[PDB]
């Protein structure tokens, strides 16, 4: 049975770097290797075929390279396009067994939430539920606190939050928090930022 | 040209069964071999099987040759796989895709079957208003997953941000969907369409 | 050098019509179409549907044949290897390397697993040399059949 050893599991990088990732096999599959790429909830499309063939429509930064155990998707320039996961398959032989993953992520510059927040609408509040969203859109470090205070008290335990994944078009993340004033703390701003 | 369509978004009980289906279109169905990936939620890819749909012919990954039975109908150009003893860990997204006259590579790809196993009952989602600006949509007491929106019937895509939806603590979900410068919710496990 | 060739043929043949049961007329899941290369090429379908019996046949049939070969003519077969399989060895390991070349190519998915029914061979030199394709009739006894085809035309090289 052939195992399938896709190194590494995480990957930053700035735009235009070079990227590589690794495939280890326990047997020699004999070029018999398939690279693909997910973006976020999409399925996967075929990169590059038998070790070494770009597929059609892929552009020409993704390279592969391989002997027998040993197998590479390379990515000269990366852009953020190419953020996502990234598989190996061997089909050297039944059963066919798939990589671990790659998650590629994209280093830029830091860069500050916008926040904005909502007001429980009057529909939510007839139906005796009130939900306060909190919207922080496009920071870069992804690390972020979101603090909720009502009636300047620090509420805990009854907020729930969402981030989401890299944009392409700005390396940015957005992140969601909601309550059933909210003090923003990111690595971009001095002091923490409150809407309410 | 070639085209995998998948079952829709199924809400399965626990150790019952549920039977998806792969509409192939654009090619000989006959001649080529499909093949069924599972993915479990932020989890990699899972090696099902294959099936030719001419011969018949079948091969499995042991750990699923218990849980799933691969069928094909050439009169119809559609594949089948069952699952059977529904446990949590058979939660997942289901993928097909077609391969060549061995099973190799998988080259198109259908969209994938969300399929959530649980003994809890459909609810169809409330979807509440919220106020460059943000504006959104908060899509709230839903199950199972998942939920599409859009925005202007998919005018609007640049600026959109749909949030990783959250488990409240009933066991309902919620997400909101927020664009910065009408929203269409869609959930088909209850067949709902909401335009707000 | 063509009476060795003509050895091989008959001994698989023979060793096929024997252990692996096949004959002239019985049907072949696996059809050769075309054949590509002063060389003269002829497909002999000898098809049977137990593909593993065929490359036990068609390996004893190598076997002898190599084993049958004089001083002289073997020490010129580690050559051949290389320039077909890409593969060296030596006259006291050839037969072994030949059967794992064999053993892990035509179990490989783009043999067993392929569902093609009619089969394309194709090699690239040959120097009047008669040639001789048995089809085995499965992608498995085809693929040995191929392998040794290589060994033989690289042989007609000299």
């Amino acid at each position: 049975d052939i195992q399938m050893t896709q190194s590494p599991a995480s990957l930053s990088a700035s735009v235009g770097e070079t990227v590589t990732i690794t495939c280890r096999t326990s047997g020699n599959i004999h070029n018999y290797l398939a690279w693909y790429q997910q973006k976020q909830g999409r399925s996967p499309q075929l990169l590059v075929n038998n070790a070494k063939t770009l597929a059609d429509g892929v552009p020409s930064r993704f390279s592969g390279s391989g002997s027998g155990t040993q197998y590479s998707l390379k990515i000269n320039s990366l852009q953020p396009e190419d953020i996502g996961s990234y598989y190996c398959q061997h089909f050297w032989i039944t059963p066919y067994t798939f990589g671990g993953g790659t998650k590629l992520e994209i280093k830029r510059t830091v860069a500050a939430p916008s926040v904005f927040i909502f007001p429980p609408s009057d529909e939510q509040l007839k139906s005796g539920t009130a939900s306060v969203v909190c919207l922080l859109n496009n920071f870069y470090p992804r690390e972020a606190k979101v603090q909720w205070k009502v009636d300047n008290a620090l509420q805990s335990g009854n907020s729930q939050e969402s981030v989401t994944e890299q944009d392409s078009k700005d390396s940015t993340y957005s992140l969601s928090s909601t309550l059933t004033a909210c003090e923003v703390t990111h690595q971009g701003l001095s002091s923490p930022v409150t809407k309410s | 040209q070639i085209q995998l369509q998948q079952s829709g978004a199924e809400l399965a009980r626990p150790g019952a069964s549920v039977k998806l289906s792969c509409k192939a279109s654009g090619y000989t169905f006959i001649t080529y071999w499909i093949q069924w990936v599972k993915q479990r939620p932020g989890q990699g890819l899972e090696w099902i099987g294959a099936i030719y749909p001419g011969d018949g012919d079948t091969r499995y990954t042991q750990k699923f040759k218990a849980k799933a039975t691969l069928t094909a109908d050439k009169s119809s150009s559609t594949a089948y796989m069952q699952l059977s003893t529904l446990t949590s860990e058979d939660s997942a997204v289901y993928f097909c895709a077609k391969g060549d006259t061995y099973p190799a590579a998988m080259d198109y790809w259908g969209q994938g079957t969300s399929v959530t196993v649980s003994s809890a009952s459909t609810k169809g989602p409330s979807v509440f208003p919220l106020a460059t600006a943000a504006l959104g949509c908060l899509v709230k007491d839903y199950f199972p997953e998942p939920v599409t929106v859009s925005w202007n019937s998919g005018a609007l895509t640049s600026g959109v941000h749909t949030f990783p939806a959250v488990l409240q603590s009933s066991g309902l979900y919620s997400l909101s969907s927020v664009v910065t410068v009408i929203c269409n919710v869609n959930h088909k496990p209850s067949n709902t369409k909401v335009d707000k | 050098i063509q009476t060795t060739v003509n050895t091989l043929s008959e001994r698989i043949s023979s060793k096929l019509e024997q252990e692996a049961n096949a004959s002239a007329q019985t049907k072949c899941d696996i059809e050769i179409g075309n054949f590509y290369i002063g060389c003269n090429i002829t497909v002999k379908n000898m098809c049977s549907a137990d593909a593993d019996a065929q490359l036990d046949a068609v390996l004893s049939a190598a076997t002898e044949t190599y084993s049958g070969l004089t001083p002289e003519q073997k020490a010129y077969v580690p050559a051949m290897f290389t320039a077909a399989l890409n593969i060296q060895t030596s006259v006291n390991t050839v037969v072994r390397d030949f059967e794992n070349y064999v053993k892990q190519t035509c179990n490989s998915s783009a043999v067993v697993d392929n569902k093609l029914k009619i089969q394309n061979v194709i090699i690239d030199e040959c120097y009047p040399t008669n040639l001789e394709f048995i089809n085995t009739g499965s992608s498995k006894g085809n693929c040995a059949i191929k392998a040794l085809m290589q060994l033989t035309t690289k042989a007609t090289t000299q």
